[PDB]
RNA sequence: CGUGGAGGUCAGUGACGAAGCCUAGACCGUAAGGUCGGGUCGAACGGCCUCUAGUGCAGAUCUUGGUGGUAGUAGC
RNA sequence: AUGGUGAA
RNA sequence: GUUUGACCUCAAAUCAGGUAGGAGUACCCGCUGAACUUAUAUCAAUAAGCGGAGGAAAAGAAACCAACCGGGAUUGCCUUAGUAACGCGAGUGAAGCGGCAAAAGCUCAAAUUUGAAAUCUGGUACCUUCGGUGCCCGAGUUGUAAUUUGGAGAGGGCAACUUUGGGGCCGUUCCUUGUCUAUGUUCCUUGGAACAGGACGUCAUAGAGGGUGAGAAUCCCGUGUGGCGAGGAGUGCGGUUCUUUGUAAAGUGCCUUCGAAGAGUCGAGUUGUUUGGGAAUGCAGCUCUAAGUGGGUGGUUCCAUCUAAAGCUAAAUAUUGGCGAGAGACCGAUAGCGAACAAGUACAGUGAUGGAAAGAUGAAAAGAACUUUGAAAAGAGAGUGAAAAAGUACGU
């Protein structure tokens, strides 16, 4: 077996530290005895849940970045959306729906109409 | 004669120059022309791995979502 | 093209996409009661002339009241601020039904109206007034 | 493809080597060096005469024409000796040509259709087809291809309410409108007298 | 015949496709009709096939052997029945590659994701 | 060499955005009101055809102006001049009728 | 790949026959040096042929 | 026009105007707009330049002198060069067929 | 006369064997070619009216591929 | 002819 | 005041907020550009090279076309038309009108808000965050806020004038996406295997298609029609509503007073380029350089049309590149893209570059257990498989 994603979730910092040097010391400890047996499974499943320590506290790292960036504008660009190059520029949606004064006033004045010909 | 380029590693790199012939390293332009169109499939994109340009299609049908899911 | 080798090639997975049927397929969505009367199996031009609305107003090229009662049915289905409000009472408790006097009322008329104005604010505030 | 051939680089070596003038494919190596091309005659090289897209495919007929030869199918269909010359199975209708009530347009289901269809003469014909069904002869069953049957009745409708669906599914059996009578449907194979099931709003509509 | 644009009636295209489907996809491909005393029972003719379930051959030579599946073999389109083995010349038994379209379903193996597939399916237990 | 092998194509195409457009634009006639305009050019001054859109004049006469006339669609032409006083009486009259055969929502 | 296939496996049969054929000879010499083991061998090695395996 | 518009990338070439001249140069003064500015991409009446098709005018000749070099105007004067010098080529060399020959 | 494909047609042929190939087998036609007798073969093809062409080889110091005399010779 | 490569 | 501070200019910051490089390149927009090929003409405003974006690009609402009872953005097709015109040979070669597809018009400059720079960038605290409010600072008066582009337009008075915005919720439209929705495996013959023939049943708005030991509607996956969901885009619209705000804004007719239009620009001159263009129009260097009842474009001694020297705009339009789909009277391993397979791979070249050969066992490896001659390779027995006259040198 192995260790899973959620059980990690409610583990703090420190512990989540401490399960990610135990298993680095146990997969090298597996790693030094890798040629007294033609192969061992559990290099793999060591491997897989010391990449899963990992990603739990990475995503945690970058939850409390989120939390420490909150409101204020202008957060780093790694927390900032990936859409693409051109999207991000090009008139975002409320500087591309302004409309002047003049305009505004003709459109309420005579606005588009709804209406049948045949009575 | 010639040596391996830093770009491309073609070993196309002329000491004497210190230019490659084929990708015009250390040019700012990768060197192609219109003539060569056999010089430029081999050049061509999707010869090598294109990490990044490979998921832009699957992104795009997805409307560029940020989030996760709800279960 | 050695892109799309490449992409049939890889195991990423085509983004497929199919819409050939919804090209055809068209909803109508600008209005209620043509929705409930629309035929999709009729063309535009048929289930026009079934509803009886027009089409085209110019001739069409080439060759070629059961509901229109339903949108004439539906068919035939302000206030002053309160400082105005109080400025049309002085005006009224100062000079009454004078508007000769008021248009040079330099006190209360601040800014100089014309008579024809302030004899229609006066009424629309006597019409919501005693 | 208009890059076919002339994608190899060759050129011709020309006289005192004692070998053919065609242009042979340069470097060394690789095998293909010395190799013929730019020819028809040489493996892999460019085909005499290639064809191109812009070949005339449609052909145009005069409007007169076409309906001449469109009256000319539908009345070879009222002649039970050249309906039969044709191969369908008319042997035991009531009569020619075969018009049925207009309650016929209104079936939905295909039971009921197809029940109408033999309950007039017609089980022959549609016996004919599903029996006949055989696989492609030649390099046509793998172009979407596979199957050819032969053609079943022609049903003739003033409006429809339901019989198009209906007689969709049965293999054979086509439908169409007074209005378009197709030709290719009327004599499929340039061949005349198709066995074709009338209506009475069809019979009366086509006046 | 077809009606929606969107499905292609092209012989190259279905191959392609099969060949190449997912584990995913072959689950669903890899169904097997069930007996009609079983259809009688939940009111479905078909189901997927697994490991668990025991199916009889009704088609090929083992006709009339039934059996527990022993596998689900998903890469080459077939399936492996208990007690239907082929008998090298050395001795040994290697289980008999069956498509399970050529099986009947005798008992299925319940589960909570069965029964719920089975409710949804039309079905009733 | 090009050749139009997508005539059967453009033609569904343009029926299918006309479609669109229709369910769209549900009510109005998927299109404006043109006036009716004599060809020049001697050969063609005995031909009528339709125009662009009313004038200036035309619009006043219907009893409505054009910025209101738009919004009905009305094609109106700043730019064209009333000269021959029949077409215009004919621009007028088909004024009205549309005036008389349209129904107009209100806002709310 | 048609080439890959056959280069594989042409080498995988001459390596295989080369093995049986240095265990033949090695068992040979033990079974001169010690006959008893062809025996006890033979014992349990049948040559399987049709008229032995009649199924009644 | 290109020359001020390559130095500057980032900006895009709106119009420009002479100033001075001198017997061996010639001055002329370029007016420039930043899209990124808020301002300007805020501005309806000039939030249009902020699109990607405005992208390097200059080069391709959209500018007031980039369209009067190109002779696009309204007028027989203009007649064999209204719509540029190159998609003329293509119109005349193109041999059109139909699927029923006319 | 013959072939690639298509529309029609024989409710055609065919795992009780379709195509191809071989045949010191015969039959039919002046011929292009067609039919059948026998062996291998295994899963498509043909009787006939039309449409269609990348449609028929004895050579082009022809192209791709395969095999001989020279020759177990010169030679290493 | 155009675009590039090398060099007792 | 022998002194301080402002305006203007010039530089530094690993200061804060921002962007351009390149790749791709079939289509577009500009510069540049030859020869073979044919008797300045012509290949040819082509090939190649250079710079710039997109899903289309350019152009686009006349200093237009016309001399008619006048038409009224641009764009693409037919037609005009192989005509006018040029060259007068060879040949090149348009455009108005007419029909079709689609149609949306607008944004600045120019006359004082002056009884109130009322405009906006940026920082900060919050909120209902593609943003909103309060405060602060700066940009701006060498002009940011209202209106107007001759189609005029503006300041006032009279209609017993007319009219009015903002934000959520669910529905509705679209995208992604999961799922349900009919019928034999009945009997006989043959076959290794029935998916083959005959007999008897059933569904068909489902007999397109694929797989299952050989041609399967009824074995499965699937197709026809409908049903049930989940996550996103959106104000295209129907309700539900919470707000409205203020002597606030807009539209029509009448009466009065005003009433502003783009200069090294047109044009002439001169030197090169472009067209088959006779009024080189158009474009390119430069001496010169104008008026506002004016100027341009034309035909007749007068009249006809427009208002250039500023800009934006979806539509019909092109597409051998990209993503994703539907098809072929197309080729079928010497064919078809060079590449059906370890194909731009092996391989050759100091390098720009060139560049192939290669598909199929058998249904299932059941891939010959075991004996035996064999430096190693192959055989002889024996055996699976319908076939080894299918041996991983395998469809014939
Ligand atoms: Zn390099």
């Amino acid at each position: 077996a192995g260790v899973k994603a959620y059980e990690l979730r409610t583990k703090s910092k420190e512990q989540l530290a401490s399960q990610l040097v135990d298993l680095k010391k146990e997969l090298a400890e597996l790693k030094v005895q890798k040629l007294s047996r033609p192969s061992l499974p559990k290099i793999k499943t060591v491997r897989k849940s010391i990449a899963c320590v990992l990603t739990v506290i990475n995503e945690q790292q970058r939850e409390a970045v989120r939390q420490l960036y909150k409101g204020k504008k202008y957060q780093p660009k790694d927390l900032r959306a990936k859409k693409t190059r051109a999207l991000r520029r090009a008139l975002t949606k409320f500087e591309a729906s302004q409309v002047t004064e003049k305009q505004r006033k003709k459109q309420i004045a005579f606005p588009q109409r709804k209406y049948a010909i045949k009575a | 004669s010639h040596t391996l380029c830093n770009r491309c590693g073609r070993r196309s790199f002329h000491v004497q120059k210190k230019t490659c012939s084929s990708c015009g390293y250390p040019a700012a332009k990768t060197r192609s022309y219109n003539w060569g169109a056999k010089a430029k499939r081999r050049h061509t994109t999707g010869t090598g791995r294109m990490r990044y340009l490979k998921h832009v299609s699957r992104r795009f049908k997805n409307g560029f979502q940020t989030g996760s899911a709800s279960k | 093209s050695v892109r799309k080798r490449k992409m049939n090639r890889s195991s990423v997975g085509k983004a497929t996409r199919r819409n050939k049927d919804k090209q055809r397929k068209i909803n109508i969505q600008s209005n209620p009661i043509i929705a409930a009367n629309w035929d999709y199996s009729l063309t535009m031009a048929q289930n026009y002339k079934k509803l009886g609305l027009r089409a085209k107003l110019q001739t069409p090229a080439g060759g070629k009241e059961t509901e229109v009662v339903k949108k004439l049915e539906e068919l035939a289905s302000r206030s002053q601020s309160e400082r105005e409000e109080e400025w049309l009472e002085k005006l009224y408790k100062k000079h009454g039904d004078d508007y000769k006097k008021m248009f040079f009322d330099k006190k209360l008329n601040i800014y100089q109206q014309s008579e024809g104005d302030l004899k229609r604010r006066l009424l629309r505030w006597k019409k919501r007034n005693g | 493809s208009e890059k076919a051939g002339h994608q190899t680089s060759a050129e011709s070596w020309g006289t005192g080597r004692a070998v053919a003038r065609i242009p042979r494919v340069g470097g060394g190596g690789t095998g293909r060096s010395g190799q013929g091309a730019f020819g028809n005659m040489c493996r892999g090289g460019r085909m005499f005469a290639p064809t191109k897209t812009w070949r005339k495919w449609n052909v145009k007929v005069n409007h007169n024409e076409k309906r001449y030869a469109t009256a000319s199918a539908i009345a070879a269909t009222a002649v039970a000796s050249l309906v039969l010359a044709r191969g369908h199975r008319v042997e035991k209708i009531p009569e020619i040509p075969l018009v049925v009530s207009t309650d016929l347009e209104s079936i939905q289901k295909t039971k009921e259709a197809v029940a109408a269809l033999k309950a007039v003469g017609a089980h022959s014909d549609l016996l004919k087809v599903l029996k006949s069904k055989k696989l492609r002869a030649g390099k046509g069953k793998y172009r979407n291809r596979r199957w050819t049957q032969r053609r079943g009745p022609l049903v003739v409708y003033a409006e429809d309410n339901g019989i198009v669906k209906a007689l969709r599914n049965v293999p054979g059996v086509e439908t169409a409108n007074v209005a378009s009578l197709n030709l290719l449907q009327l004599a499929p194979g340039a061949h005349l007298g198709r066995f074709v099931i009338w209506t009475e709003a069809a019979f009366t509509k086509l006046d | 015949a077809k009606q929606s644009l969107d499905v292609s009636s092209d012989r190259r295209k279905a191959r392609k496709a099969y060949f190449t489907a997912p584990s995913s996809q072959r689950r669903v491909l890899l169904s097997a009709p069930l007996s009609k005393e079983l259809r009688a029972q939940y009111g479905i003719k078909a189901l997927p096939i697994r490991r668990d379930d025991e199916v009889l051959v009704v088609r090929g030579s083992k006709k009339g052997q039934e059996g527990k599946i022993s596998s689900v073999y998903r890469l080459k389109f077939a399936v492996q029945v208990d007690k239907v083995t082929k008998e090298k010349v050395n001795g040994a038994s290697v289980p008999i590659n069956l498509h399970p379209s050529k099986l009947v379903i005798t008992k299925l193996h319940l589960d909570k994701d069965r029964k719920a597939l089975i409710q949804r399916k039309g079905g009733k237990l | 060499v090009k050749v139009h092998f997508d005539q059967a194509g453009k033609k569904v195409s343009r029926r299918n955005a006309r479609a669109t457009r229709a369910a769209k634009i549900a009510p109005r006639p998927l299109d404006l009101l043109r006036p009716v305009v004599r060809a020049p050019t001697v050969k063609y001054n005995r031909k009528v055809r339709a125009g662009r859109g009313f004038t200036l004049a035309e619009v006043k006469a219907a009893g409505l102006t054009a910025a209101y006339a738009r919004t009905i669609g009305i094609a109106v032409d700043h730019r064209r001049q009333n000269r021959n006083q029949e077409i215009f009486d004919a621009n007028v009259q088909r004024l009205k009728e549309y005036q008389s055969k349209i129904i107009v929502f209100p806002r709310n | 790949n048609k080439l890959k296939r056959q280069e594989i496996f042409a080498d995988i049969k001459h390596e295989k026959n080369k093995e049986r054929h240095t265990m033949r000879r090695k068992r040979a010499k033990e079974e001169r040096e010690n006959p008893e083991l062809r025996e006890q061998r033979l014992k349990e090695n049948v040559t399987q042929t049709i008229e032995n395996t009649r199924v009644y | 026009e290109e020359r001020v518009g390559r130095r500057a990338a980032n900006l895009r070439v709106l119009n420009s105007y002479w100033v001075n001249q001198d017997s061996t140069y010639k001055y002329f003064e370029v007016i420039l707009v930043d899209p990124q500015h808020k301002a300007i991409r805020r501005d309806a009446r000039y939030n249009w330049i902020c699109d990607p098709v405005h992208k390097h005018r200059e080069a391709r000749g959209l500018t007031a002198t980039g369209k009067k070099s190109r002779g696009i105007n309204k007028g027989h004067k203009f007649n064999n060069t209204k719509a540029g010098r190159r998609k003329t080529w293509k119109r005349q060399n193109t041999l059109s067929l139909w699927r029923y020959r006319k």
